[PDB]
């Protein structure tokens, strides 16, 4: 075989590049950052109709001011979330304040490369970390198993990512309302999802300064799906 | 903690345990149950150092409950007492030993016999017809030596126990706020609500 | 580094089998046959010694049948050295249980722990598994007489009659043919020998190539006796049944 | 807070003509308070007898420990341990805990099955072996037992006579010690029969 | 200590050791879970190539984790024992610290966490086991059925099957199980479970095990005759 | 036997205004009946408009200030040069102090600065890290002399409105920086008179939104 | 070929391929320029974005009040090494009340990178660093390579098309070395240098990252509207 | 220090003094001896100021992690047992903590747990903890009924601290009142003993030992 | 936990206009026994620093080795080891201060009182004290042991505050130090007549003076002292 | 050290 | 201990 921490002739880590392939196979996850808040949406993708879709937890609370959406080997994300939650709470205990979204992301990304021959392989999951802090306002971060993270105005990860990202490029502007962003996530998810989009196979969430991180009810998302379809037919 | 008694009669084991929890010059509580059910037919009363008593009781309870699930079988009172003794026998040569004294009252379903075990914090185990811990023994042992018969009924055992509590309420310096009484027999564990 | 020379003893095949467990079982299939038969009033353990030499000391020998405590014995099939490591562990586990609970260890608990050790060598540690299959013959006051087998996979199962080692396929067909539930120990002794006699790779079954043991309640009143048969006692039981 | 004299108790062993005797009291107390009048201090592993005085939690622990060790011995050796060998095992085991010892006064008694020779031995808590032709004493009334044994004892006593001598040695020694008595047990050990007798003694 | 990374990524982004563990599950005897209105039923296949077995002492396919939660599995039997033991210990540990028995979701999430850890720990191979974990939360009458698999992913199921020919019995359950109206009674739920196993098993003799779990730690395993009555009833209705 | 602790004497004093805060300390360092230094500062600018003093055992005092200054530096590195708020500093110091709960820092600690609303703040700590925000706190050898004077003159305790029959209290009001420095100077001259470990010099660090200013005043040298 | 499996294996010509592959990760990285006078040292870094919706990867890290670097290659490896420099700079301060010499900083990075190239299991660092600083012997610029080779220079550049900026600085050497007591003019020379490494893209406001340290200037980074002056 | 918490028809009443001492030196009169762990959980402090303040702040972090992990507010039993299991690990090290964990949950209802540093954990309807506990008990026990109104219960809690604040040298400053309902804890203000004593004396006609 | 065995007594020092002076006697006491008479307790580090050590001599000899090793380590990969990157008094002090406080915190102290006297590269006078507790302080005059009680009072009559340092010459400062050493010989029972003195000047550099003796002693008045009160003979 |  |  060959080492786990081996460089390719092109100057990339084999195991990191192979984990990126695993993330492409994962269900779609989309994040959009506005001045009124950050929206996170995911494809649930139930393998069978007997599986109770509401038990598919691919959007997750880290603190009241930080949410998280995942794509890839979602089992790997459990210990990453556990670390993020502990980092957020521990920082509040030491400094009596909310922890910066960037500092939380950086803490999660420090796990990423702690693998070799520490854990046996890199994580097979990418995270969209959305949040708000007083300093840099509403933020969306893409945290990879490479240990790298980029800030994004909008970002799609998973199987339909390259198609969804090209769509987010055209649609996003710096004056988007929260309601516009919600519809935009639903619109782009419906385009890249195999099965037809409804409230049971797709989940919306947002983080606002006022109300913090909230996962939307199936009732609330269903009204936004109905609002979306009417507006597309209206021209 | 202070007063824990045990009387093995013909067909049952009876455990009486004082209700007072005192710290300094204040009786904080007067309704404390100083017992844990280890298994359906095995009950353990405990007395000693604050914190250590409950921590040790619940630790033993967890281990016996784990054994019960694993083997789908209830450990004999003899087996439970031998396990508890060995835990205390380890404890005494630890950095900080459990300062907990216990009575184990059980009904062996295989033998159809009640069994009472007295174990101190050193890991000193004895099977007895009647047992006590702390200063209680200095009154109750001589009283039971006189009045106890091996073929007594549960009702006779409760009257014999009332005689012990009356003697302790008369001659003991501290107010222990009465006792909670529990019977262990072939039908399991039940609490006498009016004592 | 050392990665180059690692066999990777604890991995799955594309088919979802454990290579080293499968190959260890292949190893055991060449070992001398061992039979266990459980009757209503006792258990028989019979085992065929691996191609004996005429200058081997037969009376002061122990290859197949080992004592774990006063109530439990095992028949071995595979590497004797590997078996003795596990037997010494099992003997200690039995005494640990007695020390803790002041009661003789129930047969299944001892078997499960020995089977859990074997399981470990298939899931972690990067070591080869133990090339050993056991037949556990024992008695406890819960289930009475019990026959078990364990194998390098760390999987164990209960039996009325079972064989391990060589020609188990043939042995299991003959046991399945002549076994019945209301069987006595003396009948089970005869079945055990008749089975080995037919499945043996040798020309004729003789006393010097056999190890034999019974676990009866044939002691005095409600207590169990283990009898590891002496050479002369195997010679007598072999004539009595009319095999020689 | 002297571990050796919290629970109290005594053991004595004597040799006779082709026989040994070992005897112990039945008291277990917590200093002044008598708790149990059934606490036997003599155990046996095959034909080898061990009496243990001192802290009762260690008496129980060591009994369980030697049962464990003699059981593994028998499985590996395929024979019962002999008194001379068991004596060495007791000594090894006690000295293993040299700087955290068991607060005990053990006494080995038994007849070697091969030679037929009567054998007795005593130990301190640290494992030092005290071998004797005549008698071994242990416990809270060891002074009393030394006085009784040294006067009463004579060599080559018959089993029935030896029984009287060891019984009177234990009883009279126990009645001069506050922490000993409350009943007594005497083992008479011959080559291939063992008689166990409970003595009638004053219960104070 | 043995350190080797056995579970690693391949060029196509697969972890072959995790996928080969699923093959071991696919080889294992069939196990089915069906949750009704007021009960969950765990049905298990037992291969009939083993006669002269002792069914008194042979490890049962359904294991109690606590008095209110049960765990069946498909795959390597020896591996299952390690997960069951850990789950049983965590069940007692939870009662000790939270002063409350585990929820079915919590117990599932723990077992799933253990399976996941063995997919990115050095020196270990993944568990060749998928589990069905069923029961009732303390002081709750809503039935719970969860599935775990070697990767460490877990999820809640109205009804689910795992093991050999599980795709056939999942096909059956997918058309025969109504989400709007689950089996109203115990009899209905057990029958649908036995029916689903009779698509795959062979004979309805000593090949089917059924365990019924009801609220407030009410778990009972059905005997041969009890199960045989359902088999006899289903076959007579079939001939139509 | 070796005693790891010593007493270096001196006394410190923190007062909070509306839009400012002062942290004053004498510059005398002593052991037993000997003067070690007449000018050894123990009130430090720690950056981010936080001033700190750890009075008692000077070795433990310097160690703590050193560790907190270092804590501020790493807060900048780890959180994108974010300003450490006085409330966040206070919580961080609690964890520093309680870290050595079983071998304590033998010092009394006071920090001063502005809260996030721009208002004057003083926090005080026990040796093992129990802390509390206050308008007013004296610490060290002469704390028992100065503190009751501050209660009377800053918080207007036991002072009633003349002719109200002791029914209406003297109303609380913020003091000017001029009035606060008068109380600090009178507090220290009084302490110097009656405490042998207090004197030589007084160093005041004043914290406004404009930064950290210093003032020095002579004290009696006997 | 057969000798690139790990860092512990030499090739028949005496090459360490895993180190050379780590060196390759730098060439793929975005361009960054370093240059100094006698009074000031300047870092200029071209930041790279994933797309138009993404932020621009921050290239410049502060190590102390008098020292910091720019990175090209694996950013997480730059974080590890920068964190190690912060600790060594900090150790020098607390223990010796002494600002760490820029030369010792280089020696410490060299020895840390080397250990990863001689041991089984580990891997080389996949990043190159330009360390600038002002210490007791004036302004300094270092070039770190993950082979362990550290080099003190007047000016240099690393990353993609770095040869353009490196040729310009080699020509301009005599001019920019004597920009003493003028920060803005030394930056302009650094911004003109990095411009020689541009293809199709030009320097925008959220694209350009400049850092400076000097005689009466702590290590400070300029991003966003602060660098608009120099476009 | 004097802290009390008692259970009645209208929920839980929690009352504490605000005095911190260093021997006979009165360190502070303005100490917060109640920590609001969450909207339905209160923690009281007695003993070592640093020990109580640190570990009850830490308990709040552990309770937050519980509701993040389990998507459900922690039980009073579980919250109290985290703190009791923590101090038990430090038993013999010299932590000094007398603590009441007071709160409401659906499954438990209003619940009070006493937890101290020698590892004692007790559920109960009435507790008084601190140097002035006996003074508080005297007034509380002699006036306590289950059927007290919210108004009367608040006053009895306030009056019981005032009683201890007066007699106990190591208790005083001010009274901090809390009321815990099914809807969570409600703060009922800071009451300076300076004004409260004379106000109570005059209106109630009590404290006849004092020169009026 | 130690107890000091072989010990050195007072180290005294002060600042003057251009530099610092430090002095210490050449005695190693063994309790009341004046055992060793050839002990140097002033240890120069480079040409700009002198470390004066009192207390346990075994622990002093350990600190000598640390400083000797510090000079070697500083020279490693350091082209400016004898120029801009030479060891400063402030660096040498902060190192010792760190070690002293670490050793007290591990309950195994170096049983010493240390004064680091030197001149910084910018010409500033450096004079700072550290002891077994890790306590540090600076002052125009510093002294250890009996020196703190008897030397400081005499040295503070010359330099009472900061403003007095520019007004104090090396002649005046040295005279004060030599006078203080005589007073310590009169009154310290664990002192010797023989001592070493070091001047670190920002112009003339390091001047190390060995085998100095206390002289101009007043003993004559002793002949007039008879008995303890009433005795006339 | 404060007490409460 | 036994002594000699
Ligand atoms: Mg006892
Ligand atoms: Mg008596
Ligand atoms: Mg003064």
């Amino acid at each position: 075989d060959r080492g786990v921490s081996t460089f390719s002739p092109e100057g990339r880590l084999f195991q990191v590049e192979y984990s990126l392939e695993a993330i492409k196979l994962g269900s779609t996850a989309i994040g959009i950052a506005t001045k009124e808040g950050v929206v996170l949406g995911v494809e649930k993708r139930a393998t069978s109709p007997l599986l109770e879709s509401d038990s598919i937890e691919k959007i997750v609370e880290i603190d009241r001011h930080i949410g998280c959406a995942m794509s890839g080997l979602t089992a790997d994300a459990r210990s990453m979330i556990e670390h993020a939650r502990t980092a957020a709470v521990t920082h509040n205990l030491y400094y009596d304040e909310d922890i910066n979204v960037e500092s939380l992301t950086q803490s999660v990304c420090d796990l990423a490369l702690r693998f070799g021959e520490l854990m046996s392989r890199p994580f097979g999951v990418a995270l969209l970390i959305a949040g708000h802090d007083a300093d840099d306002g509403y933020q969306l971060f893409h945290a990879e198993p490479s240990g790298t993270f980029y800030r994004y105005n909008a970002k799609a990860i998973g199987s339909g990512s390259e198609g969804a990202q090209a769509e987010l490029l055209n649609e996003w502007h710096s004056s988007l309302t929260l309601k516009e962003a919600e519809l935009l996530v639903l619109k782009i998810l419906k385009q890249v999802m195999e099965e037809k989009l409804d409230e049971n196979n797709a989940q919306l969430s947002c983080i606002t300064k006022q109300d913090g991180f909230k996962i939307y009810d199936n009732e609330k998302t269903a009204e936004l799906i109905k609002e979306l379809k009417e507006k597309e037919a209206a021209e | 903690m202070d007063i824990i008694l045990g009387i093995r009669v013909q067909d049952s084991v009876i455990l009486a345990s004082s209700k007072a929890v005192t710290r300094g010059i204040s009786v904080l509580k007067d309704s404390d149950d100083k017992t844990r059910q280890l298994s359906p037919h095995t009950l353990m009363s405990f007395a000693g150092e604050a914190g250590d008593t409950v921590q040790f009781a619940e630790y033993i309870q967890a281990n016996i409950q784990l054994y019960s699930i694993r083997e789908d079988y209830e450990l004999s009172p003899q087996a439970v007492s031998s396990f508890v003794r060995q835990e205390l026998a380890k404890s005494i040569r630890s950095r900080r030993p459990y300062q907990v004294n216990v009575l184990i009252g059980g009904y062996d379903k295989k033998k159809n016999k009640p069994e009472l075990y007295q174990i101190d914090y050193l890991g000193t185990k004895v099977e007895l017809p009647y047992g006590a811990h702390g200063y209680s023994g200095f009154y109750t042992f001589s009283l039971l030596d006189h009045h106890y018969r091996p073929d007594m009924t549960t009702e006779e055992g409760l009257d014999l126990l009332k005689l012990c509590v009356q003697e302790l309420e008369k001659r003991m310096p501290m107010d222990f706020k009465g006792v909670i009484v529990k019977i262990v027999d072939k039908d399991g564990i039940r609490q006498v609500d009016d004592f | 580094g050392s990665r180059r020379y690692d066999s990777r003893t604890t991995i799955f095949s594309p088919e979802g089998r454990l290579y080293q467990v499968e190959y260890a079982l292949e190893s055991i299939s060449h070992a001398g046959t061992a039979i266990g038969i459980m009757a209503s009033d006792g258990i028989v353990l019979a085992a065929e010694r691996k191609v004996t030499s005429t200058l081997l000391e037969q009376d002061t020998s122990t290859e197949k049948l080992y004592k774990l405590n006063d109530k439990i014995a095992v028949a071995v099939a595979g590497l004797t050295a590997d078996a003795e490591i596990l037997i010494n562990t099992a003997r200690i586990h039995a005494q640990n249980y007695l020390k803790t609970y002041n009661e003789d260890i129930p047969v299944e608990i001892l078997v499960r722990r020995l089977s859990d050790i074997k399981q470990g060598y298939t899931q972690h540690g990067g070591l080869r598994p133990f090339g050993v299959s056991f037949i556990y013959a024992g008695y406890d006051d819960r289930y009475g007489y019990q026959l078990y087998t364990s194998n390098p996979s760390g999987n164990y199962t209960g039996w009325k009659a079972i064989s391990v080692g060589a020609n188990t396929s043939a042995a299991q067909t003959l046991l399945q043919m002549d076994y019945k539930d209301d069987m006595k120990v003396d009948d089970a002794i005869e079945l055990a020998l008749k089975t080995l006699s037919k499945t043996t790779d040798s020309s004729a079954l003789t006393y010097d190539r056999l190890e034999f043991a019974t676990i009866r309640k044939g002691a005095n009143d409600g207590e169990v006796y283990q009898k590891i048969f002496k050479p002369q006692e195997i010679k007598d039981i072999l004539v009595k049944t009319g095999i020689t | 807070s002297d571990p050796s004299s919290i629970n109290g108790g005594i053991v004595v062993a004597m040799t006779g003509k082709d026989c040994v005797a070992i005897a112990c009291d039945l008291r277990l107390g917590s200093q002044s308070l008598g708790v149990s009048n059934k606490f036997e201090k003599i155990f046996h592993y095959g034909h080898v007898f061990l009496g243990i005085t001192g802290l009762a939690t260690d008496v129980t622990t060591l009994n369980e420990m030697f049962r464990y060790k003699t059981n593994l011995y028998k499985l590996k050796e395929e024979r019962a341990i002999e008194p001379e060998t068991f004596t060495q095992l007791v000594s090894s085991s006690l000295y293993e805990r040299r700087f955290g010892p068991y607060f005990v006064g053990p006494v080995v008694a038994g007849i070697n099955s091969k030679s037929g020779k009567p054998f007795i031995a005593g130990f301190d808590l640290i494992g030092c072996i005290d071998e004797a032709k005549d008698f071994i004493v242990s416990g809270t009334a060891s002074d009393q037992l030394f006085g009784m044994c040294e006067s009463l004892y004579e060599p080559n006593l018959e089993p029935e006579d030896l029984f009287e001598t060891i019984s009177q040695a234990l009883l009279n020694a126990a009645d001069r010690d506050a922490l000993s008595g409350w009943g007594a047990v005497v083992y008479i050990i011959k080559k291939d029969e063992v008689v166990k007798r409970y003595l009638k003694m004053r219960q104070d | 200590g043995y350190d080797r990374a056995l579970s690693i990524f391949s060029p196509d982004g697969h972890i072959f050791q995790v996928e080969y563990a699923l093959e071991a599950v696919k080889r294992g005897t069939c196990a089915v879970g069906v949750k009704g209105k007021n009960c969950v039923v765990l049905g298990c296949e037992r291969r009939s190539t083993l006669k002269l077995q002792d069914t008194r002492i042979t490890p049962s396919k359904v294991s109690k984790i606590d008095s209110h939660v049960v765990l069946s599995f498909s795959g390597l039997n020896a591996d299952s024992r390690i997960l069951i033991e850990k789950a049983r210990v965590e069940a007692q540990s939870h009662r000790l610290t939270l002063e409350d028995p585990v929820t079915v979701e919590y117990l599932t999430r723990y077992v799933a966490g253990v399976q996941q850890r063995y997919t990115q720990s050095g020196g270990v191979r993944p568990f060749g086991v998928s589990t069905l974990i069923a029961g009732f939360d303390p002081r709750d009458d809503e039935p719970k059925l969860y599935q775990t698999e070697p990767s460490g992913i877990y999820s809640s199921w109205s009804a689910q099957t795992i093991g050999r020919n599980s795709k056939t019995v999942r096909e059956f359950l997918e058309k025969n199980y109504d989400r709007k109206e689950p089996p109203a009674t115990v009899e209905e739920c057990v029958k649908l479970t036995v029916r689903s196993l009779l698509e795959v098993v062979q004979t309805g003799a000593k090949n089917i095990e059924i365990t019924v779990v009801k609220p407030d730690s009410d778990i009972v395993a059905l005997s041969s005759e009890e199960i045989n009555q359902y088999v006899t009833q289903i076959e007579q209705e079939k001939q139509e | 036997q070796f005693n790891p602790y010593g007493d270096n004497g001196g006394t410190i004093l923190g007062i909070a205004g509306e839009d400012f805060a002062v942290l004053a300390g004498d510059t005398r360092n002593i052991t037993d009946y000997s003067i070690n230094s007449r000018y050894e500062p123990k009130v430090f600018d720690c950056g981010d408009n936080i001033v700190m003093s750890a009075n008692g055992f000077a070795a433990d005092g310097d160690a703590l200030v050193k560790r907190f200054k270092n804590s501020v530096k790493w807060y900048h590195f780890d959180h994108n040069d974010k300003k450490l708020s006085i409330n966040s500093a206070a919580r961080n110091i609690q964890h520093l102090l309680y870290g050595k709960r079983f071998f304590p820092y033998y010092v009394h600690t006071i920090i001063a600065g502005l809260d996030e609303d721009g208002k004057g703040a003083v926090y005080s700590f026990d040796p093992v890290g129990s802390y509390e925000r206050e308008q007013c706190r004296a610490g060290g050898a002469a704390a028992s002399l100065i503190m009751p004077f501050l209660d009377n003159q800053v918080n207007f305790k036991n002072q009633y409105e003349p002719g109200t029959n002791g029914k209406v209290k003297k109303p609380l009001k913020y003091l000017s920086v001029e009035e606060v420095i008068k109380l600090v100077r009178d507090s220290f001259t009084s302490a110097t008179e009656r405490h042998i470990q207090v004197g030589d010099g007084l160093e005041i660090l004043i914290v406004t939104k404009d930064g950290v200013r210093k003032e020095f005043y002579e004290l009696k040298r006997d | 070929n057969n000798y690139d499996g790990d860092t512990v294996t030499f090739s028949p010509t005496g090459r360490l391929f895993q180190v050379e592959y780590a060196l390759e990760a730098i060439k793929q990285g975005s361009v960054t320029v370093g240059l100094r006078s006698n009074t000031h040292a300047v870092l200029v870094a071209l930041k790279r974005n994933a797309d138009e919706l993404s932020s621009y990867q921050k290239k410049i890290i502060k190590c102390d009040e008098h020292m910091g670097l720019s990175l090209a290659g694996l950013a997480p490896d730059a974080r590890v090494l920068s964190n190690y420099l912060r600790q060594q700079c900090n150790y020098s301060s607390l223990v010796f009340n002494r600002k760490l010499a820029v030369e010792r900083a280089g020696h410490l990075l060299c020895d840390k990178a080397q250990k990863n190239t001689q041991s089984y299991g580990g891997r080389p660092y996949g990043v190159g660093l330009l360390i600038i600083g002002y210490d007791k012997s004036g302004a300094h610029l270092l070039e770190f390579q993950p082979s362990g080779n550290v080099t003190e220079l007047y000016g240099t550049a690393i990353g993609a098309r770095s040869q353009g900026a490196k040729t310009y600085l080699e020509r301009t050497l005599d001019t920019f070395i004597k920009i003493d007591g003028n920060p803005d003019e030394l930056i302009k020379a650094g911004v003109e240098a990095i411009s020689q490494s541009l293809r199709d893209e030009s320097l925008t406001v959220d694209n350009l990252s400049i850092a400076i340290v000097g005689k009466d200037t702590p290590f400070t980074i300029y991003d966003g509207e602060a660098v608009a002056k120099y476009i | 220090t004097t802290t009390l918490a008692f259970r009645f028809q209208g929920g839980i009443i929690v009352a504490v003094d605000s005095r911190a001492t260093a021997g006979n030196w009165v360190a502070s009169q303005t100490v917060k001896k109640v920590i609001e762990i969450n909207p339905f959980l209160l923690g009281t402090m007695a003993g070592g100021a640093a020990d109580c303040q640190f570990w009850e702040t830490w308990l709040g972090s552990q309770c937050r992690l519980h509701e993040l992990r389990e998507k459900e507010r922690i039980s009073v039993a579980a919250a109290s047992k985290i703190l009791s299991n923590l101090v038990y690990q430090y038993k013999g090290a010299g932590l000094s903590m007398g603590t009441m964990i007071c709160g409401y949950t659906r499954k438990e209802g209003p619940t009070i747990y006493y937890v101290d540093s020698d590892g004692t954990r007790l559920k109960g309807d009435i507790f008084c903890v601190g140097s002035g506990q006996t003074f508080a008990y005297g007034v509380l026990d002699s006036n306590y009924k289950w059927d007290l109104s919210v108004e009367d219960a608040l006053y009895l809690g306030k009056r019981s601290i005032l009683a201890a604040a007066h007699r106990d040298a190591y208790s005083g400053g001010s009274v901090n009142l809390y009321h815990v309902t099914e809807d969570g804890w409600i703060y009922h203000g800071n009451h300076d003993v300076g004004e409260l004593f004379w106000k109570v004396k005059e209106e109630e006609g009590s404290f006849n030992n004092v020169i009026g | 936990t130690q107890q000091p065995i072989v010990t050195g007594t007072s180290v005294i020092s002060m600042k003057y206009d251009n530099g610092v002076i430090i002095a210490a006697d050449n005695l190693g006491s063994y309790g009341s026994l004046l055992r060793f008479n050839g002990v140097e307790r002033l240890i120069p580090v480079g040409d700009n620093t002198v470390v004066g050590i009192s207390g346990d001599i075994s622990d002093m000899q350990h600190i000598e080795r640390l400083l000797k090793d510090l000079v070697t380590e500083n020279a490693y990969d350091n082209p400016l080891a004898d120029a801009e990157e030479a060891l400063e008094p402030s660096y040498i002090f902060e190192y010792l201060a760190t070690v002293m406080y670490q050793r007290r915190s591990k309950m195994n102290p170096l049983w010493n009182a240390i004064i680091v006297a030197g001149v910084q590269s910018n010409g500033d006078q450096f004079l700072r004290y550290v002891n077994l507790l890790g306590v540090t302080y600076s002052s125009p005059t510093l002294a250890t042991g009996f020196g703190a009680h008897m030397a400081n009072p005499l040295l503070r009559k010359v330099v009472d505050r900061e403003s007095d340092i520019p007004k104090t010459t090396v002649q005046v400062a040295e005279e004060a130090i030599v006078n203080a050493m005589r007073v310590l010989y009169y009154r310290d029972a664990r002192s010797s007549r023989n001592f070493s003195l070091a001047i670190i000047d920002k112009n003339t550099g390091l001047t190390f003076k060995k085998n100095l003796q206390v002289e101009n002693m007043k003993w004559d008045f002793a002949k007039d002292i008879k008995g303890y009160g009433t005795q006339k003979i | 050290f404060l007490w409460x």
